[PDB]
């Protein structure tokens, strides 16, 4: 609030609106929002996921698509926007497609939805990859509610969900996402 | 000019000893200049020039 | 940049900033307000007229804020800024960030020192700006000439009051003028011989 | 790194530096000493309390030193720093790296010019800081008012000495007071009418 | 690149720039002329004597110029630079790029304001440099001492003219000296008893 | 032109010669210049190509070489300088050798010159690669004469050709090429 | 020294009121100093010292 | 105050003509002020105030 | 040494202790010291190698372990810290795992120690890679004593050795190593 601090000097404040910033935009900036805690969401294009870290393993390496190259995600979803969002999210977290372990993804033909699962467990050979993933998630999400304990296995699932209109409109997350996304192409 | 804005900020300036000294010196100099112009006769000369034979 | 529209601000108003404060953005690479101005000016320019988004913001400052968030020390989430504004003159400081801790805005009492120093710096900056504007127009040589002329005139008044002696006299002796005297006390005309009498200086009669 | 502890310095002491010198680190990004201050501040801050290492050091300056040693010209290895210190007031320059060349510290005679210029700049900066501190407190308008008041007073003393004529007399003719005269030395009363005579401007009696 | 040889300029002549202008190259990284100086200094240094190219050129300037080219707004080809030069003193401003739009050099009426402001800024910079050289050489305390001494001397002249009374007198009475008077008008010697008469101050006889 | 603007103040200009910047240099710097419009050229080392964009496909993937790794260019041309220039041009235009579609090249033994062709058409799956190629070409070439219309086929070809002596000698193009080329080894 | 350059650059300075005021004050101060040194008798003193009995 | 610190740094300042000139003007002004305060009668007035009828 | 240069002005020096910086540090920073010449050492975590350049070829491509991916190092040494140090040393030098020639290593089962060999020769096709290796080694080591002459073959060997406590402690080398290490997960 404005209040006087000297004879004529007055403490004054200016606050920036983010709805206006996102409304007026030459591109479709990605959205990264954290409703309550341990409920992470992401929005880009028409795709909107719900990042969830659980101890369960919905996708197994010997039953689902092994993804070591971005072009292998053709058997992951009919919608190309979902593949685009998943690829650029994995790039933003810091997933090097040549030096990092592959992550599973559900077969497109199966009618059980689009789910891709990334092994973010801090155990054994996955230690460095999980640490890099935690780095990326702290970058992308501020006040990131880490739930992947040391030793215990922790696997994320990203599945489509309705975007929560009650979730806030943070823009620092978008800034970090764009910085880490390298040469990302945003649709008009 | 700058004097009208400077007059509004006077209470802020009179917190340092040097500013008070400058104000006091300025006022004393103006007063002394007025008194010794009066002693010189400039005011009397102007009064006489106004009363250029019109009165006695 | 220099001015902001209603959609740019939380409260729909025509708030519009000064010139020197926003000119400090060009030189300063460590300021959240200047980065946000760059981003919003870019958006307003490119909405209909004519890595830009990431080369419009300072990556170092954003990384510093992220590190501060990880350290659990106060950081800036780029939404609210505060500044000290001289009401009469309209000259203000560059809006600093209202830092955040515990997902809540810091109270005014936490950066009371910060904004007190900001107000003091703003007053000093206005006075220094006036001095620099004076120095950029009036040459120093002319100031020196005026000062030395005034000193010379005061010394001249002092000499006028005291009076410099003009000729030579002798204790208990009349005025030799128009006949001058030497150091001994008499010139070569023969009227005043060199009697080696001590001479006392006197001024013009 | 306003102060430095013992484990950070060879010949362990508690050498603590000033405020302006370490404030010059925020603006400057071409100082090895400031980079090492950032590194050690990070090291001591996070030892138990609370790419940080590469965001602490300027990569451009490290690359410049690498190129300089590849050019076989003098460079810095971030070990020893020299600074110029005013013993009485305690003001000192920002420490500069003791340059190395051919795996040997440069002799003092090589950068004699450097430290002479550093001392001269330190004295000049001290005096300039005094002037700036004056200008940030005392308004320019008050200085101008005082100067013009003094000039007006001195001119007033001059007018007091010389004396401004008041009435209008006539050559040989005495004081008509009280009886004013026109440009021709006349008046309506007829006591001294328009006789068309030269007038004497004599001062007050 | 304090001086420039003939092969680096389109006209087959040697043109050398002043030290004060090129000293801004170390501080400023938003000037194409400084990048060109760095690149050509490297090229001339390493022709026979002794990512260097990309550390010599500011990537930010290239990116900004490329974006401006893509926005169809005036940008710099890094070819021709214009500067404002004081012929008599030889001091000049740091050269700025002659911006191009539609693959053509702009005309001198588009940036008329730019070079008029550049000339005014150059004059102001010279005067401010004179002031700064004065301030870093002459102490402020000595200036204050001289000013206050002059003010005290002027006040002393004023007191000399007016005169300060030295003893106490009484209307219609001769000088009581060498016998003094009190506030009432008579001391304790008995020659002047305390009559409580009003006393009139008079100056020295 | 020099002219007076104040009492003692004169407007003055300085220009940098660029033949003395390139011809008088220790290393050999890439040359990128354009005749008129849509007549791009490039020169590095001894190789001098003529970048040409056209609808027709000189090389088809069924009959010619497929280049997905830089080492596969050994089957392109006898001249190693041509291979070097092609590799570094493709690095400068932003081609990633692991995440981007492979580009063709004429067999070294097939005696119809050295030609390598890149599918830069902005059509369907090739959209992001084509946009990235467009970005790279705008960086490398100042006033880039784009001809790859949206939807329509646009395949670039690079044939060796005589370097045009009547071509303007630009340097911003070289600066962008060196900046994007990362760790390039310029011949001395 | 700087007086020659100042002499060359005066035409540019005489566009502000303060500069004209400073020039006027300097000239008036010099003139008044000359006239009241003449009134004091310094010039007469030097003239007499030059003619130290050599004339009458 | 600043005078004590200025006292120690005087030998460093007496290397330029302007500083020597300022010191000389300050000393001469102080001396002249003392002599014409003595001439005015301020010291005599102070002595008389001290000897307020206590002697003759 | 401290000495007077003005009236009250004294020349003074401050020196930084390096052992305090390394030991007081929370993380375990790598060490790189050049004892004498052509006797390079390196130490990070627990492993401590001795970089050696010599014309002999201890390991041959057809009889040892060929590494073209970082995961192929799991057949080199039982100790994971040695593998980690080797990987990050190769990353710091500038070894791209997709665009650079593979380097050999000894089989973990074979009991002749942990040795990995890199062809740093500036001969034939191995021109750019050896120059990049020289660049990296000049960055990592201050005043790097290059021994791989042009044309002549030069092969690097890295073997475990006792860390020489007599070798000087340098932090500029560590700074360059960390700068070139990209996303290095330093042990706590
Ligand atoms: C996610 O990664 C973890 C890595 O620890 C996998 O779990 C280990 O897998 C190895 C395979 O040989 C077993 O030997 C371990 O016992 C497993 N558990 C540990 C060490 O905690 C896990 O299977 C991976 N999950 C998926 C779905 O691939
Ligand atoms: C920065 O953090 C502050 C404080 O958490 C957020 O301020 C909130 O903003 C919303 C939307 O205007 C208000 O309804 C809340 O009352 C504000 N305060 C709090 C304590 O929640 C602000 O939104 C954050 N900025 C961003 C971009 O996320
Ligand atoms: C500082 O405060 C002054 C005084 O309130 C502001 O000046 C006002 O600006 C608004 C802009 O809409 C005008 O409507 C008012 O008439 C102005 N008042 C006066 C007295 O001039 C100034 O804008 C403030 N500075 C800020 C907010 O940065
Ligand atoms: C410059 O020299 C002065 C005088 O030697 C130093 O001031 C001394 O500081 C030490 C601690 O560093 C104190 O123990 C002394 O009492 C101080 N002396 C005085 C006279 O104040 C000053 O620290 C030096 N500046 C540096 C080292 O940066
Ligand atoms: C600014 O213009 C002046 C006047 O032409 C230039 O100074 C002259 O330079 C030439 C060439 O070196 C000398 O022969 C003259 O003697 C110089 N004159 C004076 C008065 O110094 C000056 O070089 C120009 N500055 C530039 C081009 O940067
Ligand atoms: C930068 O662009 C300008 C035009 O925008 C070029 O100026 C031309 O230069 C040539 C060669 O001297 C002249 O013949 C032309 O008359 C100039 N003007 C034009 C075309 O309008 C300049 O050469 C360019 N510089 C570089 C390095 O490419
Ligand atoms: C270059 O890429 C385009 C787009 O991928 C290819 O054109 C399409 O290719 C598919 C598969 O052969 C056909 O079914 C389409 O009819 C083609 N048409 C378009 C315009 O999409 C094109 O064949 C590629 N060229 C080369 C030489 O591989
Ligand atoms: C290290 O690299 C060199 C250069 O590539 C290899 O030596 C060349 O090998 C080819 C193929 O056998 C021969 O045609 C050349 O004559 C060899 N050059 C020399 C100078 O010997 C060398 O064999 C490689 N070493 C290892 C350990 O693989
Ligand atoms: C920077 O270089 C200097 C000069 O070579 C090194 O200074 C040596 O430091 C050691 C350890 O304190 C002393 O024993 C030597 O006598 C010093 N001088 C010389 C000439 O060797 C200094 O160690 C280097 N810094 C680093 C971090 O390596
Ligand atoms: C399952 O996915 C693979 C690709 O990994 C695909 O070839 C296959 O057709 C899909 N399954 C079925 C039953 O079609
Ligand atoms: C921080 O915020 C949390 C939000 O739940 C609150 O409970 C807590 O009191 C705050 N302070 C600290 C010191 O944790
Ligand atoms: C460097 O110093 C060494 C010390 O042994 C000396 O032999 C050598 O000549 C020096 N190199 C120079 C001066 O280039
Ligand atoms: C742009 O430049 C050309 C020559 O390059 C000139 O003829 C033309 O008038 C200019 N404007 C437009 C709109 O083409
Ligand atoms: C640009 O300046 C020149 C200067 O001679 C002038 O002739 C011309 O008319 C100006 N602009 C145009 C293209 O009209
Ligand atoms: C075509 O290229 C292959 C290698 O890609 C080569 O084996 C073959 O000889 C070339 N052409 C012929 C003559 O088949
Ligand atoms: C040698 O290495 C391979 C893996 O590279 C491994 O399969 C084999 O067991 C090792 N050799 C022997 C003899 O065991
Ligand atoms: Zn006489
Ligand atoms: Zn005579
Ligand atoms: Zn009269
Ligand atoms: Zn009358
Ligand atoms: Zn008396």
């Amino acid at each position: 609030e404005a209040f006087k601090i000297g004879l004529h000097t007055e403490f004054q404040t200016v606050s920036f609106s983010m709805v206006g910033l996102f409304s007026n935009n030459p591109h479709d900036l990605p959205l990264l929002c954290t409703l309550n805690k341990s409920h992470l969401y992401i929005k880009g294009g028409n795709a909107s996921f719900k990042i969830s870290f659980d101890d369960i393993a919905v996708l197994l390496p010997e039953y689902d698509v092994i993804i070591q190259h971005p072009a292998d995600m053709s058997w992951c979803s009919k919608s190309d926007d979902q593949i685009w969002l998943s690829q650029w999210f994995m790039n933003a977290v810091g997933h090097d497609w040549y030096l990092d372990p592959p992550f599973l993804c559900r077969n497109r033909t199966k009618t059980e939805g689009f789910i891709f699962q990334v092994n973010t467990s801090k155990t054994g050979i996955n230690e460095n990859y999980a640490k890099k993933f935690k780095t990326g998630m702290h970058h992308l999400y501020r006040e990131y509610p880490d739930s992947c304990l040391d030793g215990k296995l922790c696997l994320m699932k990203a599945q489509p969900t309705s975007w929560p209109l009650q979730c806030p409109l943070d823009h620092v997350n978008t800034l970090h996402f764009l910085t880490r996304g390298k040469n990302i192409q945003l649709p008009r | 000019g700058q004097f009208i804005s400077f007059m509004q900020e006077i209470p802020t300036f009179l917190q340092e000893a040097l500013n008070i000294a400058l104000v006091a010196v300025s006022l004393i100099a103006i007063i002394a200049g007025v008194v010794n112009l009066y002693k010189s006769g400039l005011f009397q000369f102007f009064v006489f020039l106004a009363l250029a034979g019109r009165s006695c | 940049g220099y001015c902001l529209e209603e959609w740019m601000l939380v409260a729909a108003k025509m708030k519009c900033f000064g010139n020197t404060a926003v000119a400090k953005c060009n030189l300063n690479h460590d300021s959240e307000f200047c980065d946000m101005l760059r981003l919003f000016d870019y958006n307003k320019n490119a909405i209909k007229t004519l890595q830009t988004i990431n080369a419009l913001i300072s990556d170092n400052l954003l990384m510093k804020n992220k590190i501060r968030e990880l350290m659990s020390v106060p950081y800036c989430n780029y939404t609210k800024f505060w500044y000290v504004n001289h009401t009469l003159s309209g000259q203000h400081s560059l809006p600093r960030c209202w830092l955040i801790k515990n997902n809540s805005y810091l109270n005014i009492s936490d950066f009371r020192n910060d904004w007190i120093l900001e107000s003091d710096f703003l007053i000093s900056e206005m006075l220094s700006k006036e001095y620099s504007d004076r120095q950029g127009k009036t040459p120093l040589t002319l100031v020196d000439i005026c000062f030395w002329s005034t000193v010379f005139f005061t010394a001249s008044l002092f000499l006028h009051l005291v009076g410099i002696p003009t000729h030579r006299h002798i204790r208990g002796e009349a005025c030799p003028l128009p006949h001058r005297l030497n150091s001994l006390g008499g010139c070569r005309c023969g009227k005043y011989p060199n009697l080696k009498k001590p001479t006392v200086w006197r001024r013009g009669h």
